[PDB]
């Protein structure tokens, strides 16, 4: 029911985002009727699989999923294997390997670690894609943390190739935890979802992965800035509103 | 007796007499002490820079070097304004989020060493806003060494929403030096920095669209201007006219981890309560010299409209006089008879104590 | 899909409700179950526990100040205790309302210590809390006299989309010539304008107080509380900076090491 | 990928890397030989990484021959076990070897997987890469980083600024008000408005004589209100907005600061902004006038009935509209399921 | 077949074949035309008074393209004696070399000289890699320009690069001045060559300048003797540590700029904060005029004076450094596996002028 779906979405809005997967599991348990509809409207933390063919790690979402088997961008084959799960269009797989390498460079320059994946697919005309980044924290007890990025881009490619209209919905799930002597424990974390629309010049010098990469980079810089300067800043201000060091 | 207005700028001090339409004297806020002729302050320190060593007491807007700032005020009073401080009341300007200890020490210097008959300290951004004709709005103050986003609702600045950007005209001048030198010219000496600052002020401008104007720079010599040097040798300035102030919107050009002024205005508005944002968006007043690039108001309107809700009405107010509006408003206030009654007289400083201001 | 597990799912959602958002997640779980009797029966203790864990302040008619609902104030039959005025009351958890105020004698005979601590603490709260309340209990637990000071402060701005609460609990036992002081401080902030961000924080403090008489020991105890809480809050405000520039930096950079936004055409070859 | 030799990995090292990511080995030694990256000596874990290190690593380090050494710590991360990547390049070696081993470092690192390496040590002497040296590398991470004098002045500004941020001052967040005397005529008109005898009072400032005087009191209704706001001068307005809000009728007064634009001198629009604080003080404190809204318009035509109603009684926040995601993979075959993992 | 590497310096071109241990040909990168259109190199220097001399690679960047073409043609056909059509050519480029400049030298290798394959490396990165390092700060002090280049994992940090326009040519021109002031005359071109030889054989950097000057004023210990082509012995002493001292006091030649120590400190402190401690311990010298005795020991002193006392500071001065840029390039171009990385004529023909960066 629509009203129960709105309630489910609000309840997700209010609950802490550190434990989204437990919350989603129990929420589908409460009303299993709306499992699918809810899963479309909510984003989950990305999961890391190992590709045994190549020996390294790829990311899991609902676009590299056919049935209960997940395709790897690196071997192009599903785990566990499948007789005929849908596979990328012939032109599109080469763009996928290109974009995977490109966003791997992006990932190493900004994150200095973690794993990344890109899965694209044909539309009516033009195409769509997902860019998934998963970085963990290894600093210490004082630096526990996790960053998850899901970028869903749709490129309604105009037939001429002169210009392409790009849409992208970006979503960040992150949480930091500090464990210092002075501040005690601090679990500062949230989720933001912002979307940009823009059509930029496509050329042989600037293909789709160029324009899309610039879009993803700009949006991530903006979301991380907005997270730190507005949300975390506002929570800091609220704390000092609650209590004052200086006597009144 | 007429009063003194002193704008303690990050790079440029602006002093004059109350009621004037423009500062009687403007000079760089540098102190020059022999490296290792006691003291030389202002244009003198620039003149004899080799023998001297440079110090920037207000480089970021907050006074950190009191011994040198006292010299700067001595230069202001005695050498530029040519007046006796004891016989002239003095309005000083305050940086946004100036500490209380800072203002108390400023007051103390004025009363105990310069013996001013009375003095008052006013916030820069609020003076500019008031001079712009409103008491609610968000101010962008971009000077020499600091840029501030200051939201004000009904006369009160909201300190939580105040944003500091450490990029301004100094950095823009240096980046222009760099990109000209990369073009093939040579601007690496201080004398050449002065010339390049003039090139900036007279030939730079903010592009409405950056990528389109890069394309138009490649396409034609339409956006190319010429600047004659003191040598008489003429140089051609190309896209670098607008690539330079573009650093205000993309700090990564000068290699800076920060947001562009549009993004910081947006952040500063969002640090405010939802009820007042409608009034902040529709009252963007710009102040300070680094906001004089032709085409920044339209650029900022475009960018902020992009960052804002569709419904929202955004207005950018760029007064023609903004380069000195801070001082100007101050002058006007200090010219009023009723105003100086509120100022703290010298006699009131000692029995009440330094805590009054 | 056991209904007995459905109620504990619903209860778990509720005990994790952010401060100032109890009614909202409650209405949500109630419309999801749509088994109102099943929820009222099977989640009653969850409501009571949420109220006693969040230090809900409540006003009793005709009584200045408000009283905190804590585990220490529990008396059974959904009735709680106001130690300052020496009464007790029926307290409805769902609507958080106070009814049936009746005087109630409490034995144990340590009134002067509780009264000294309550005076000093409620004076301190006015100095350091804009909207703070405090409740001081005195008990004899395991045969030893213990003072439990509780402090609550909160701001709920649902229109501006943020709520925030501060809980403080400070226990010390009357034993000469010295006594152990334990404290736990918790802050919770929810900001959900166009996303969901939470700050959850807590800190445990151990100190030592020197007990003699009421007047002096309460002063030293309040000094301990004051300095420790100020230190916690100052450390949080500084931590925001250290995280913004250093801890966050680990997860993702503001710019790569080159300080240059990366050129995409260069990579693609 | 910066100035890479192009020396790729022998398939043998691809195999051994695949096995090393299963925690199989304590140590891989990688050397360059005949245009290829190749294994040298691999060892299996025996004791703790602490105790293996000094005996497993140091005797594999040749005096004047660079090499790569991957050492498996007993720590772990998301990808799996965590490694130390040590780059041995003694500076007395032959420059050919120094070049190859420096210009294949990044390629080997990416070949192994950047996620599995948590420390990269570069040593030219045994003291740099011994166990003691690795401990000191960690300690050097625990060291404070070198800042410039300007970099630290800005931090001092930051911390004192954060003290100012949390302070409770308010007085020095404005410049103090300017008190122009109000005229007896203007004061009396404000009084007659507060007692609902008039419905409009227009105040104007004598800039020369520095007094605020009464300009107007004409009968003004909602439709005629725009005709009250001049186009050439700034002004103060008090107006009796008679309106209907949520079923009940209110007569409520609005204060309007009208300021047309650069038609006003900086002197004029400065004084008008500076006198508002004190004027409204006199109005609300001395006459107990209930002013429900303070509006700042620049053109009188802005004052539609809808405008006045929207400024006085505001609407709820309009929530952001969203465009829809792509259609997704076509013929996906499968109900969406959670990827949860215990 | 064989490939060749070409290091185009502000004053000296170093050319030769891949796999060689050193550049086979080293000639001045000067072009001269009257007031054949021109001579180039050693030819053009001898005829200094009659011609007008122009540096194409003034300060590392190719300013004048016609003269650069004449220098390159001179390299292939006279100094090296090879057919461009039969050899892949690696070229080096300076720090912050603009993108268009790169495109153009690619053009010329393919359009004008019809080379089969080619590659453009960064001098600073080759010099760093040749020391076994991928992260460090390179001091590249050559004929006409000196650079401070911080490099992290093989990538220059563009916003921290520093560029002194005082270098070796200036040092020769200043040693010449003070030698004149002693009573000597070094007017003709041969005598200018002699002054270069004196600089390169007998000059040295002092540990403390004032102490060394005071030593020289009171003693004859620091006076090495030099022999002229006729056989005359001239004695120079004080000058040996005052000529290269200009690298640390640019006021000697009138420049307002800071010394190479101050520019290293500034360049390090313009980098990211995480990187700085590593940059202090990986200071690599990679120029011709980093060959003076004592310059490494002096750099250690000045930088530890400028830097925090806690800091560990290391200056690496490879003995092979004078031609490291070339040597590096050689080792790279001499690799079969490096053959694939070359762009090729056919690929450039299809792609166009902007293929190089990619
Ligand atoms: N017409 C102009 N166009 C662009 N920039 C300017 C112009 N005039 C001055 N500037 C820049 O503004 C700076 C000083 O502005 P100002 O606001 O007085 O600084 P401060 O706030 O430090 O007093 C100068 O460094 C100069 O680079
Ligand atoms: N042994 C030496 N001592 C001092 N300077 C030297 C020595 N050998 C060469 N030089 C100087 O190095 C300079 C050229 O070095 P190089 O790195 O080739 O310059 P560029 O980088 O401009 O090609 C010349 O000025 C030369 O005098
Ligand atoms: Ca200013
Ligand atoms: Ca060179």
């Amino acid at each position: 029911s629509d009203q129960q779906l709105d309630c489910a979405l609000d309840l997700m809005r209010r609950l802490p985002p550190q434990q989204i997967e437990k919350n989603l599991s129990d929420l589908i348990d409460l009303v299993p009727s709306l499992c699918e509809d809810l899963l479309s409207s909510v984003d989950q933390p990305l999961k890391i699989a190992r590709d045994k063919v190549v020996g390294k790690d790829y990311l899991l979402c609902d676009y590299n999923r056919d049935g209960d088997s997940y395709r790897s961008p690196w071997s192009n084959k599903y785990d566990p294997p499948l007789e005929d799960g849908a596979m990328p269009s012939a032109r599109l797989r080469k763009l996928e390997v290109e974009a995977n390498n490109a966003f791997d460079q992006y990932r190493d320059l900004y994150f200095e670690g973690g794993v990344s994946s890109v899965y694209l697919w044909d539309l009516d005309h033009g195409f769509a894609g997902v860019i998934l980044i998963k970085k963990a924290g290894d600093g210490s007890k004082k630096i526990k943390g996790c960053w998850d990025s899901i970028h869903v881009v749709e490129v309604q490619e105009k037939s001429s190739g002169r210009t392409a209209h790009y849409k992208l919905t970006s979503t960040v799930m992150l949480w930091l935890q500090t464990n210092k002597s002075g501040s005690g424990t601090m679990n500062l974390g949230g989720s933001l979802t912002r979307q940009m629309e823009k059509d930029e010049t496509v050329s042989d010098c600037s293909p789709h992965i160029a324009n899309i990469g610039r879009l993803v980079e700009d949006m991530e810089n903006k979301i991380r800035s907005t997270l730190n300067e507005i949300y975390f800043g506002k929570t800091k201000d609220i704390v000092n509103g609650l209590r004052s060091v200086q006597t009144f | 007796t007429t009063a003194l207005v002193c704008d303690n700028g990050s790079g440029l001090v602006k002093a004059g007499f109350a009621g004037d339409d423009a500062p009687r004297a403007v000079f760089p806020s540098i102190v020059g002490r022999p490296r290792h002729k006691d003291s030389y302050v202002g244009d003198e320190a620039q003149s004899k820079r080799g023998i001297l060593t440079l110090k920037y007491p207000i480089e970021h807007g907050i006074i950190t070097n009191w011994d040198d700032m006292e010299k700067i005020w001595h230069h202001t009073f005695y050498n530029e304004l040519r007046v006796a401080p004891e016989e002239h009341p003095t309005l000083l300007t305050e940086a946004p989020l100036n500490p209380k200890a800072n203002r108390e020490k400023m007051t103390q210097i004025m009363f105990e060493t310069f013996n001013v008959p009375a003095m008052y300290v006013a916030i820069q951004a609020v003076l500019s806003l008031y001079a712009s004709g409103r008491t609610t709005g968000i101010v962008l103050d971009s000077g020499d060494g600091v840029t501030h986003n200051v939201p004000i609702y009904e006369g009160y600045a909201l300190p939580h929403a105040i944003m500091r950007l450490d990029l301004a005209g100094r950095d823009l001048t240096d980046y222009l030096m760099k990109i000209l030198t990369e073009r093939g010219y040579s601007f690496v000496t201080t004398a050449e920095r002065e010339i390049v600052r003039d090139i900036k002020e007279k030939l730079c401008y903010v592009a409405l669209d950056f990528e389109n104007e890069m394309a138009t720079a490649a396409s034609s010599s339409s956006l190319e201007k010429s600047y004659e040097l003191p040598d008489g040798q003429v140089i051609t300035i190309g896209n670098e006219r607008f690539r330079c102030p573009e650093t205000l919107f993309q700090p990564s050009f000068i290699g800076m981890e920060s947001a562009g002024i549009h993004e910081t205005t947006y952040n500063s508005i969002m640090k405010c309560d939802i009820d007042i944002r409608k009034d902040l968006y529709a009252n963007n007043v710009m102040s300070g010299g680094t906001t004089m690039y032709p085409g920044i108001a339209d650029r900022m309107q475009k960018e902020i409209t992009a960052l804002a809700p569709s419904t929202m009405k955004i207005k950018i107010i760029a007064p023609p006089e903004r380069k000195y509006s801070v001082w100007i408003g101050g002058s006007i206030l200090a010219s009023l008879s009723t105003f100086q009654q509120m100022w703290i007289t010298k006699q009131e400083y000692d029995e009440a104590g330094p805590s009054i201001v | 899909v056991s209904d007995e597990e459905k109620v504990r799912i619903a209860a778990k959602f509720i005990t994790h409700a952010p401060p100032g958002e109890f009614n909202e997640v409650f209405n949500d779980v109630r419309l999801l179950l749509n088994n109102d009797n099943l929820l009222r029966e099977g989640a009653a203790h969850a409501f009571a526990q949420y109220n006693m864990d969040q230090f809900t302040p409540v006003k009793i008619e005709g009584y200045d100040d408000q009283v905190l609902i804590t585990e220490h104030g529990d008396l059974g039959n959904s009735r709680f205790l106001d130690p300052r005025n020496q009464i007790s009351f029926k307290f409805d958890h769902l609507r958080k309302e106070a009814s049936d105020p009746q005087p109630e004698d409490v034995d144990g005979g340590l009134k002067s210590w509780r009264e000294s601590c309550d005076s000093a603490l409620r004076a301190y709260v006015k100095d350091h809390y804009s909207n703070g309340f405090c409740t001081v209990y005195a008990k004899t637990i395991d045969g030893q006299q213990t003072i439990i000071a509780c402090i609550e402060s909160h701001q709920f701005q649902p229109k501006n989309f943020w709520n925030g609460r501060w809980r403080s609990e400070w226990k010390f036992t009357i034993t000469p010539p010295s006594a152990q002081v334990v404290g736990v401080l918790k802050i919770q902030v929810h900001y959900y304008e166009d996303g969901n961000v939470q700050l959850v924080s807590h800190k445990d403090v151990q100190d030592s107080v020197t007990v003699s008489n009421e007047v002096q020991t309460t002063k030293e105890f309040i000094k301990i509380i004051e300095s420790a809480e100020n230190e916690y809050q100052t450390a949080i405000s500084e931590n925001y900076q250290t995280m913004s520039d250093t801890t966050f930096k680990a997860l993702r950079r503001q710019l790569p090491v080159t300080r240059t936004k990366i050129d995409w055409n260069k990579i693609l070859s | 990928m910066s100035h890479q030799t192009g020396i790729q990995a022998s398939e043998d090292v691809k195999e051994i890397f695949a096995r090393a990511r299963n925690g199989k080995y304590r140590l891989l030694k990688i050397s360059i030989e005949n245009e290829q990256l190749v294994i040298g000596s691999y060892s299996q874990p025996s004791d703790s990484w602490d105790k293996d290190y000094d005996s497993f690593v140091l005797p594999l380090l040749e005096d004047k021959q660079p090499c790569y050494i991957l050492f498996r710590l007993d720590s772990q991360n998301a990808q799996g076990y965590e490694w130390i990547f040590i780059a041995w390049s003694p500076d007395h070696s032959h420059v050919r070897q120094k070049m190859l081993y420096a210009a294949t470092r990044a390629t080997l690192k990416k070949e192994f997987g950047g996620g599995h390496i948590k420390d990269e040590v570069f040593g030219t002497v045994k003291e740099d890469v011994s166990l003691h040296g690795y401990k000191k590398y960690l300690l050097s991470q625990s060291s404070p980083a070198p800042l410039t004098a300007a970099e630290e002045e800005l931090r001092q500004i930051k911390i004192n600024e954060v003290q100012t941020d949390v302070g409770v001052d308010t007085k020095h967040q404005t410049l103090q008000g300017v008190a122009f005397p109000i005229s007896r005529e203007a004061f009396q008109a404000l009084e007659k408005l507060n007692n609902r005898q008039l419905n409009y009072v227009q105040l104007e400032i004598d800039i020369k004589n520095e007094i605020i005087i009464l300009a107007n009191t004409t009968n003004t209704e909602l439709k005629d209100l725009p005709k009250r706001i001049p186009k050439d001068s700034a002004r103060y307005h008090f107006f009796l907005y008679k309106h209907s809000h949520e079923g009940d009728y209110l007569e409520s007064i609005v204060f309007i600061y009208s300021m047309p634009g650069y038609t006003c001198s900086i002197r004029e629009r400065m004084l008008y902004s500076s006198c508002k604080s004190r004027l409204l003080e006199i109005v609300e404190r001395q006459l107990q006038m209930d002013v429900i809204r303070k509006i700042e318009i620049d053109n009188g035509d802005e004052l539609t009935a809808d405008f006045l109603y929207e400024e006085v009684h505001p609407k709820q926040h309009a929530h952001k509209q969203s465009f829809a995601k792509p259609k997704g993979p076509a013929g996906k075959r499968g109900i969406r399921r959670l990827i949860r993992g215990p």
